[PDB]
């Protein structure tokens, strides 16, 4: 694994040591080129893991993740070179400083043997997120936005590690692999009830979790592009790594301790989806359709079947893609009106062709058109819920049809009818922001071909 | 560009903050009203007409065309519910209540004669079809080990 | 002696049935004036603002950040905790999570009872 | 459209108003153009009879009953022009108007093509150029003190002067675009 | 060896190569429509051979030729069924797809993107042979969603016109809520049989429960536009006529009844789906035919016609009979795919007009499109010894002689009454009276593609009924005795309703106005369905949307709750600890007092 950590690390000093006019050049390609090596962690095997040492090992759930994570960085450098062109180069550095470090600790988060391990980079995940929110963000709310990114974050997690080192002192270890071959049932009691919340409740705000989620839209509007991107695609998708590597030994008290958190994310999905309808903000829209698809994911995570888990990872996978995808749309929008507002920008299919093509391209692939993995994770949490229980498909049917509403009408409002006359600063596309789109919608459609790839270790 | 002063605030409750709400607003002091000062926050921003806006002026030169928005007047709360692609309030050649009953009368009324014919069906004046081979035993769920009762047609 | 038309809240009246576009007295008169003369300023400072050809932006409008604004941010500062408030706060975000809670419990109670009983017909069902 | 509005509507125009409407509604009504022409004499006819009414508190009444009968009748399903508002081609075109400074985005290798238009279109656009500054002072000059009260604008006056806010209203894409 | 697989896979593959070349040079001259034409006709003529090989010997067969995914115990590959159904109804697809696009190179001329029109056609095309030829539920849903996003695209073809994108959003949101019922009939089928695939769901469902029915039947009344989710097919006619002509009145909406009859083994075995069926089938049929009988649009008259045949297919299906809808199916989409290209060219014809109060004297002005929506309205009827003759009548005797409700037997005598009534409301108000258009008279059909594309259409809605009657094999029981009333009601009550008709409609002659009755009202407005069901549910969810889940929960208490409440306690702590005024008197009287409390208490 140390393969792509050190390059990783070298991409500090070079980026420290480059020109004062070629440093994304340097970090974009030699990005690429970490994302091209991290490609070979997809040979997984369908026997135990790639256990690389004591330290690192890799599975076919946190591969997946690993290469998601690697391909991000270049897409938020090229995302991040517009608003920063004014800026000083040991600012820029700065920033490419921070993203560079998210990248490592989330590197070292998904491998991450041990657990106590794991919370350390969970943790450490959260310092250079809250540098780039509260430092490069354009509005005057960030700091309060910040504010709320951590808080909500630390309350879930403070009690999950003194339930950590609790195991350690029972149990003994905290590998992943001993704690999985030495699994014991938890027995029905008030202390391994408090036990399951302190382990459950901090991967679900995080997610999150329906009424934890109101750090989310702040966090997702108040921050810069390249935050947007990385909140939305991989640092959202820490819970459910999370979830689904812990929950080894909350059985079989989950099966009737998940009832709350199932009622509140079947509710929120469709308490969502309905915000969603009246937004006057694109970013919130964006954010709230992404709780909405990760609380549909802890719906997966609580089931707990071999069809949920599978659906649940591709569905993070495939939420992750799209929601960058979305995201990079509205900051190309926003680049020109500077307003953030769905209803002033207007009639944009006359004016920018491409850009509707992406929008349209985008919109259907959050719509959960077949054959897209979007939809695979969508038809899989389905299938597993009905087997669940029979009632679960029409509210999950009620969401599916609410879903589309607002996507389309994230696309009606923003691109047809009738241009705003007032507004003159529309210039044509840059090849910059199409090829961002394309890298964004390209490896969806790839990823489509050969669903396996992203289907977690229960295939 | 926006002052302070011009962003929206807490419910006008004396005469004077009232006009300078209104004011604000760019519309008559005795045409400006606020909504009832209850625990929800809509606060110092006014109440307008809950009128569509796809039944305002077609033939006005609207600013925004489509929309049939001004430049500067205030915009209704749920605009975004009045966009001329979703609820229209326009008046209808038929009252609500009218149009309400008559649906609902036809709807129910086909329902029970449905059901009412569900009762009373309409065949013909002839016997069930006769299958040879056992009622097709073989050829129907099969089980070919435990020889059922044999059936016999009656040649008329 | 014709049917008459009853106004509802999603088919409004219409303006020429309106029994005070005809009861017209001098205030009404200096209103609509005192309208017209609001509406024409706000159009000549549009105007003045469009047609420049020194411009190169967007012409904002307060209007839609005071819209904005009200619709997003303003909401908790005004927010009074009030019985009407507290009611509906209550029953819209405890009554759905409860009742559908009921509804499965239900259904998984009914469903484990089968399973333990045993007539349920669980043929085919393998993947789960 | 083009002309501005006013205020209020006087009886005279809710009367002339309330007879197209009327007309409108009955040829809908009345297919056939015998019948249609019958029909609309027979009611302008009817609309005539009180032409000299010289008390406003009772051509009023009479205009006010005459309202609640046209809706009872109105042909919930009138006929409309394909361009109207209501009509089938109402903004079918919509999306072919490309605004005028579009152009000013073009690459040099597409203004390459069209000299003598974009030739033009410069002297279009130093000729706005004079006319705007122009026109701030003329506009400034005539408009009232406390504010405009009906959005009507005055024309050019002077020789060379153009009418203030002129650019927007004469550069109209076209009907049919494309 | 074997052709047949590779034929009809090839028609299939060659549909599809003008996609790949809309990247290329040709996508950007004027010779693209041509090419998508003649691609077209050519995968037509292809397709032509697999029919007339099951014809000749009755060969089927299923393709799995690429194998999708294993999860666990289930296989998901592509794979292809080629059953009667499949290798029927590709030859009618292309042949109409085919007319319509020689009718479209001429109705679209002036669109300036015309070449992305055309490779819209294409791309609906593909998605729905992919629905057709779908053998496993995955695909099937693929072409499902495919047929309903091409229509929502196409619909709003047109994208400065609001009303347009309103269309193409009430559809999507009509085809979603068939889309759920899709969703749960899917998720059942694996969850108890343990495959997508139609093999292993037929062998081991032998009596089906009522559930995944009702889902497919929910499904089925969502795209076919069923009484209950209906309006939207009427507004789908925003768009291009060419795109009316090809999806929604032949193609698109009779998805669901295909769907339907892909599942006969299963409907069978259940009899209250059945009712369920008729039932809807018959409410529709005459709701859509009483709504049309007086609407004044040609295009929303013949969108109430196709919502009246889906209707009475579905009636069909409840009744038994899934190969006698599915001819049904094959005979309407000739007939009433011709009738949409003649009010097309009518339109155009008469200046984008498609109101009938401004169409008059046409029987003469423009003869061919006359007597060619002359011979679409006779087939439509059921004339006999024509294309919907040798359908609609069977299904007349069959509803007639089955045991049934008999309050659908009377609605769907009502509804083909009704059926001759706006046939002849049609003819009489285009084409009979004196003209009513703008003086500037710019009639014109002498176009060769308008004439032939017509031309086709005709010859097929003449001839191609017998030919399918008479060149398939017998799939049902024939009824071969019959009451002489009871043979003759369709002929009776068809011939009753154009003398009712034409009656009713000669009365406008007469110098008298009259105001409308309640009836009226009624019908003109569609039965108020569309006023109060788009204005009474919606706004009320928009409500709720900004009032109980955005404003009230989210951005109220469930701030005030966590947050808000956690900092107003801290700042409260921090003022009581901070507010000392800084006399050490009170610092060592806490100090002498906390002395005191510890021996008493930790001693
Ligand atoms: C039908 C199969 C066709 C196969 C032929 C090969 C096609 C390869 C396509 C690969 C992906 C396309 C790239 C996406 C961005 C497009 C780039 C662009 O800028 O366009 C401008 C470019 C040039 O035009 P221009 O004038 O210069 O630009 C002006 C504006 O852009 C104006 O632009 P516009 O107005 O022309 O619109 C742009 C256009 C293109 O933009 C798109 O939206 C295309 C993407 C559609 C997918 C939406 C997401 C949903 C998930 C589906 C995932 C499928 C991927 C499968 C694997 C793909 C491998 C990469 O949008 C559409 O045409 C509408 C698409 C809606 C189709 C809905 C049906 C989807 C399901 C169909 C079945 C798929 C599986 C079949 C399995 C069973 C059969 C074997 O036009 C194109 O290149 C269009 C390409 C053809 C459209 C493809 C639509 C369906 C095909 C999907 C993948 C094929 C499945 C494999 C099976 C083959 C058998
Ligand atoms: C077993 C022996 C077999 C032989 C049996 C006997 C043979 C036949 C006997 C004849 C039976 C009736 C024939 C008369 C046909 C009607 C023609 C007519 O008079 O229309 C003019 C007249 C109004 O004309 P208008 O408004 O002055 O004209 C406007 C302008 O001229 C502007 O006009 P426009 O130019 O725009 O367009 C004119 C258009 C517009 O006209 C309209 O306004 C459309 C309304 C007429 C359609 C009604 C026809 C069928 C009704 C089915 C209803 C099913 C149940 C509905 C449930 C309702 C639930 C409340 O009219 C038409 O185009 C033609 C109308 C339809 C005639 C063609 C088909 C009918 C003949 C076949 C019917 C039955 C025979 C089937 C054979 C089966 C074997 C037994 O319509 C009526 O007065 C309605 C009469 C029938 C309505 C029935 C529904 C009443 C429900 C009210 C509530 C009842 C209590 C429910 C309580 C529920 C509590 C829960
Ligand atoms: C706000 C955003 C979401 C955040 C997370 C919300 C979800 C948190 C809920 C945590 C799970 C439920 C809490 C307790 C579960 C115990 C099981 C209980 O529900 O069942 C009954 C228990 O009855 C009562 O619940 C007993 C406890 C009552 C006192 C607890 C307070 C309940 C309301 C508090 C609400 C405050 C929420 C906010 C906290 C900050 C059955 O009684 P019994 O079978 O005999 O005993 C079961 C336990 N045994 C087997 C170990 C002996
Ligand atoms: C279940 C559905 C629950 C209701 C869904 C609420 C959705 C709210 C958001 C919708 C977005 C707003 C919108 O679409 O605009 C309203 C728009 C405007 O109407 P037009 O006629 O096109 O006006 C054009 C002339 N100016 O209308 C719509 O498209 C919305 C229509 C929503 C219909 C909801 C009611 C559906 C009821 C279904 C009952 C059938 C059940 C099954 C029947 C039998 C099946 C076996
Ligand atoms: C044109 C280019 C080709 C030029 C001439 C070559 C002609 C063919 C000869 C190539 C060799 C044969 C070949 O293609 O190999 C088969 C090869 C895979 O080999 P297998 O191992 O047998 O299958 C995988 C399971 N083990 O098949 C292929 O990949 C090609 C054909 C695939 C089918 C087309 C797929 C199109 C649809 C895309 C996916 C859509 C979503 C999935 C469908 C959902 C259905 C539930
Ligand atoms: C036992 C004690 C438990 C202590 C729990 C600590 C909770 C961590 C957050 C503490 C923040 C409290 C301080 C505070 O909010 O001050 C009010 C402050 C005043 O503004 P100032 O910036 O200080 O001054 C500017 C004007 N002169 O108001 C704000 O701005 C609040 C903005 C930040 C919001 C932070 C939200 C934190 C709560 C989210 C959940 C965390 C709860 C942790 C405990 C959970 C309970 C088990
Ligand atoms: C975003 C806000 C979320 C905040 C966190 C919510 C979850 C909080 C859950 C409790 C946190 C601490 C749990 C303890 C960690 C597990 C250790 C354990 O299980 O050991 C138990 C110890 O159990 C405890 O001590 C639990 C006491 C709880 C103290 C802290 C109370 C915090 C508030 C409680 C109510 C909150 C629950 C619902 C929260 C919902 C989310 C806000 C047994 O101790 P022994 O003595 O060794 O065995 C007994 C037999 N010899």
């Amino acid at each position: 694994m140390l393969k792509i950590i050190i390059p990783t690390t070298m991409l500090l000093p070079m980026t420290w040591m480059s020109k004062h006019n070629m440093i994304w050049i340097n970090a974009t390609v030699h990005s690429l080129l970490i994302s091209l090596i991290s490609l070979s962690l997809l040979n997984q095997l369908g026997e135990n893991s790639l256990n690389f040492s004591l330290t690192f090992f890799s599975d076919s759930l946190s591969a997946p993740l690993l290469v998601l994570t690697t391909w991000l960085l270049p897409l938020m450098l090229m995302a991040s070179q517009s608003h920063l062109s004014k800026e000083t180069t040991t600012r820029k550095k700065l920033y490419i400083t921070m993203l560079i470090l998210l990248q490592l600790f989330l590197i070292m988060t998904f491998t991450a043997t041990e657990l106590i391990l794991f919370y350390i980079l969970f943790e450490a995940t959260l310092v250079p997120t809250l540098i780039i929110i509260t430092r490069w963000g354009n509005q005057t709310e960030r700091l309060n936005a910040g504010l709320y990114f951590l808080f909500y974050t630390l309350a879930g997690s403070l009690p999950l590690l003194v339930a950590l080192v609790y195991i350690q002192n029972t149990t003994g270890s905290l590998n992943f692999l001993i704690i999985h071959y030495w699994s014991h049932p938890l027995s029905n009691s008030w202390s391994n009830i408090f036990m399951w919340l302190a382990c459950i409740m901090a991967f679900m705000v995080k997610m999150p979790l329906y009424g934890l989620h109101l750090w989310l839209p702040k966090a997702h509007v108040e921050a810069p592009i390249a935050g947007s991107m990385v909140l939305a695609a991989v640092l959202l998708k820490l819970g459910g790594y999370g979830m689904m590597r812990i929950t080894t030994i909350l059985n079989p008290l989950t099966n009737y301790m998940a009832y709350p958190f199932l009622m509140l994310s079947m509710w929120g999905m469709i308490m969502t989806s309905s915000i969603c309808l009246r937004q006057t903000d694109l970013k919130s829209l964006i954010a709230y359709s992404s709780v909405s698809h990760m609380a549909l994911v802890i719906v997966a995570i609580m089931i707990q079947t071999p069809w949920s888990f599978m659906g649940a990872t591709a569905l993070m996978i495939a939420h992750g893609l799209t929601s960058s995808m979305l995201f990079c749309l509205a900051n190309t929008n926003y680049e020109r009106v500077h307003s953030r507002t769905m209803i002033l920008a207007r009639g944009l299919q006359t004016l920018l062709p491409l850009m509707a093509t992406w929008w349209l391209v985008a919109s259907l692939t959050n719509l959960a058109l077949p054959p897209s993995i979007n939809l695979i994770g969508e038809l899989f949490i389905i299938t597993a819920s009905f087997s669940w229980s029979n009632i679960t498909i029409i509210l999950m049917g009620m969401n599916m049809m609410i879903t589309a509403l607002y996507s389309l009408y994230m696309l009606i409002t923003t691109q047809r009818g009738k241009y705003t006359h007032h507004i003159n600063n529309i210039k044509p596309s840059f090849t910059r922001e199409n090829a961002l789109m394309a890298l964004h919608i390209l490896p969806l459609l790839l990823l489509t071909l050969n669903p396996k790839m992203i289907l977690g270790p229960l295939y | 560009h926006v002052t302070k002063d011009m962003f929206p605030g807490p419910y006008p409750k004396t005469p004077e903050e009232r006009a300078a709400a209104a004011k604000k607003y760019n519309m008559r002091v005795e045409d400006y009203e606020p909504y009832p000062d209850d625990g929800m926050g809509y606060g110092d921003y006014p109440k307008l007409p809950d009128r569509s806006q796809q039944e305002r002026d077609p033939w006005y030169d609207w600013d925004h065309p489509d929309l049939r928005l001004n430049w500067g007047e205030p915009i209704h709360w749920d605009l975004d519910m009045y966009i001329r692609n979703r609820v229209d309030t326009s008046p209808t050649p038929v009252s609500w209540n009218t149009m309400c009953k008559h649906l609902f009368g036809f709807v129910a009324f086909m329902l029970f004669m449905f059901w009412v014919g569900e009762i009373y069906p309409s065949y013909q004046p002839v016997g069930p079809k006769q299958y040879p081979y056992n009622d097709l035993y073989l050829e129907r769920g099969g089980d070919p080990t435990k020889e059922p009762e044999p059936v016999v047609h009656y040649e008329i | 002696s014709f049917p008459k038309y009853k106004p509802s809240r999603l088919a409004t009246l219409p303006a020429t049935l309106d029994p005070a576009e005809y009861d017209i007295s001098p205030e009404t008169r200096k209103a609509q004036a005192e309208r017209l003369a609001i509406r024409s300023r706000l159009k000549r400072e549009y105007l003045l603002q469009y047609n420049d050809p020194n411009r190169l932006g967007v012409i904002e409008d307060p209007a839609l950040i005071r819209w904005t604004y009200a619709r997003s941010a303003n909401i908790y500062p005004n927010f009074r905790p009030t019985p009407k408030t507290s009611l509906l706060g209550a029953l819209f975000g405890i009554g759905p999570l409860f009742f559908w809670y009921y509804v499965f419990k239900t259904d998984r109670d009914k469903k484990e009872k089968l399973i333990q009983e045993g007539k349920l017909d669980q043929t085919f069902n393998i993947s789960y | 459209a083009f002309s501005a509005p006013a205020a209020y509507l006087t009886h005279q125009q809710k009367v002339l108003r309330l007879y197209k409407r009327a007309l409108r509604h009955l040829e809908s009504w009345c297919v056939h153009r015998d019948k249609y022409r019958y029909f609309a004499c027979l009611m302008r006819a009817r609309f005539d009879e009180h032409k000299n009414e010289k008390d406003m508190v009772k051509a009023t009444q009479l205009l006010r009953q005459a309202e609640e009968e046209f809706w009872y009748g109105q042909h919930p399903q009138p006929y409309i022009f394909p361009e109207s508002p209501g009509g089938t081609s109402y903004e079918r075109y919509e999306c072919y108007k490309v605004p005028e400074w579009c152009l000013d985005d073009w690459h040099p290798s597409e203004k390459a093509m069209y000299p003598d238009y974009f030739a033009k279109r410069e002297q279009w656009k130093r000729l706005r150029r004079e006319s705007w500054e122009r026109e701030v002072k003329q506009l400034q000059e005539e408009t009232p003190p406390g504010g405009p009260r009906t959005e009507a604008l005055p024309p050019a006056r002077k020789e060379g002067d153009l009418p203030p806010l002129w650019w927007h209203i004469v550069t109209r894409p076209r009907e049919r675009p494309m | 060896m074997n052709p047949f697989a590779s034929l009809t896979l090839t028609t299939l593959t060659i549909l599809t190569i003008p996609i790949m070349m809309s990247n290329s040079n040709i996508y950007k001259t004027n010779l693209y429509p041509n090419y998508v034409k003649t691609t077209v006709s050519y995968a037509f003529t292809l397709s032509l051979v697999p029919l007339l090989m099951f014809m000749h010997t009755g060969q089927e067969m299923i393709i799995s030729n690429w194998h999708w995914m294993t999860l666990q115990t289930v296989e998901l590959s592509l794979s292809f069924k080629m059953d009667y159904f499949s290798v029927m109804f590709i030859p009618v697809a292309l042949f109409v797809t085919w007319s319509i696009m020689e009718f479209s190179m001429w109705y679209m001329h002036s669109d300036p993107f015309i070449n992305r029109f055309f490779k819209y056609l294409l791309l609906f095309l593909i998605t729905m042979m992919i629905l057709v030829t779908a053998n496993n539920l995955f695909q099937l849903f693929i072409g499902w969603e495919g047929v309903g996003i091409m229509s929502f695209l196409l619909i709003g073809w047109w994208h400065g016109r609001t009303d347009a994108n309103t269309a193409a959003l009430q559809a999507i949101l009509y085809n979603r809520i068939g889309d759920i019922g899709f969703v749960l009939s899917m998720a059942w089928f694996l969850t108890h049989s343990n495959a997508w695939d139609l093999q292993q769901i037929f062998m081991l469902n032998n009596e089906c429960p009522n559930m995944p029915l009702i889902g497919l039947l929910l499904a089925a009344a969502g795209k076919s536009a069923q009484f209950g989710l209906h309006p939207w097919l009427p507004s789908a006619m925003e768009g291009p006529t060419p795109v009316s002509a090809l999806l929604h009145s032949s193609t698109m909406v009779v998805a669901g009844v295909f769907l339907l009859i892909r599942f006969y083994p299963l409907m069978e075995t259940n009899k209250l789906v059945q009712t369920m069926t008729l039932c809807l089938g018959a409410i529709t049929t005459l709701f859509t035919a009483l709504c049309a009988i007086t609407q004044n649009d040609i295009k929303k008259i013949v969108a109430f016609s196709t919502s009246s045949q889906l209707g009475l297919m579905m009636v069909t299906i409840g009744i038994n009979q899934p190969h006698l809808a599915f001819l049904h199916i094959c005979m309407h989409a000739f007939f009433k795919a011709m009738l949409f290209m003649c009010s097309g060219s009518i339109i155009h014809s008469l200046n984008d007009e498609q109101d009938i109060r401004k169409m008059g004297g046409l029987y003469k002005a423009m003869p061919f499109t006359t007597t060619a929506l002359i011979i679409g309205s006779l087939a439509l009827t059921g004339m006999p010894y024509l294309t919907g003759f040798y359908s609609k009548d069977l299904i007349i005797e069959a509803v007639n002689m089955s045991y049934t409700n008999a309050w659908a037997l009377l609605m769907t005598l009502i509804a083909t009454s009704l059926t001759a009534a706006y046939s002849t409301r049609i003819i009489f108000f285009a084409f009979l009276g004196k003209p009513r258009f703008p003086p500037l008279v710019l009639i014109n059909e002498n176009n060769p593609l308008l004439i032939n594309s017509i031309k086709r259409l005709l010859i097929g809605s003449i001839f191609a009924g017998f030919i399918i009657s008479n060149n398939i094999p017998p799939m049902t029981v024939p009824n071969t005795t019959m009451p002489l009333y009871m043979k003759m009601t369709a002929l009776i009550v068809t011939i009753m309703g154009f003398m009712l008709a034409l009656e009713l409609n000669n009365t406008t002659y007469y110098l008298k106005f009259k105001y409308p009755s309640q009836t009226y009202k009624f019908s003109n407005m569609l039965g108020y369905y569309p006023s109060i069901m788009h204005r009474l549910p919606t706004y009320h969810n928009l409500s709720m949307s900004q009032k109980s889940a955005s404003s009230l929960l989210d951005l109220i208490w469930l701030e005030t709750i966590l947050p808000k409440t956690t900092s107003f306690i801290q700042m409260k702590m921090s003022i009581m600890v901070s507010n000392q005024k800084g006399l050490i008197k009170l610092y060592f009287l806490s100090f002498l007092i906390t002395i005191m409390i510890s021996m008493t208490l930790f001693n």
